[PDB]
């Protein structure tokens, strides 16, 4: 069954140890963008640009939640 | 140089894992490429990116990543399931069958 091999791949990719930050996601994201912003390689630049756009999209979500009272 | 703390490394691995669950295989590879650039020895990051490469239709790259984990971690059965899925995307169904057979042998040998 292919369904069993698909879940086995998802379990294989699931890392152990969620177990370090208790509702500290905003500060951990700010510190992550700061360390990656000083990178030069395209792997560090692409990840920095990716996290910057995620932070910009977060501002649209807060404006939508603000209009929802 | 540019170092990442163990808490920051696992937080970057968590973000790559959350993108993989949301069907964002491309974003998962980009985040985990940065993790494995600063820390190429991160074993959990390679397993997560390997599955992200499989879901991104990059079988030619996931094959070399699956063969990498076999040489550095030969006691994991999941490495052969990824190689079976990688070689299956490369059009090598004969090689993918042997990799899946080796996966069933290690998976059964670890359970009793």
């Amino acid at each position: 069954m292919e369904r069993l091999a698909d879940r086995a791949l998802l379990d294989f990719a699931t890392p152990h140890r969620d177990l370090l930050r208790p509702v500290d996601f905003h500060q951990a994201m700010q510190g992550l963008r700061s360390v990656l912003a000083e990178g030069q390689s395209p792997e560090l630049r692409a990840a920095a640009i990716l996290l910057e756009q995620m932070h910009a999209d977060e501002q649209l979500m807060q404006m939508t939640l603000h209009l929802l009272h | 140089n540019i170092t990442l703390t163990k808490r920051q490394q696992e937080f970057l691995l968590l973000n790559g894992w959350l993108q993989l669950q949301c069907g964002h295989a491309e974003r998962a590879c980009i985040l985990l490429d940065a993790l494995l650039t600063l820390n190429p020895e991160h074993l959990a990051g390679r397993r997560c990116r390997l599955v992200a490469l499989l879901n991104n239709n990059q079988g030619e790259r996931a094959e070399k990543e699956a063969q990498w984990l076999i040489s550095h971690d030969p006691l994991q059965a999941g490495n052969w399931l990824c190689l079976s899925r990688a070689q299956q995307l490369n059009g090598d169904l004969d090689k993918a069958r042997h990799a899946y057979q080796h996966y069933l042998e290690l998976k059964d040998h670890n359970e009793s």
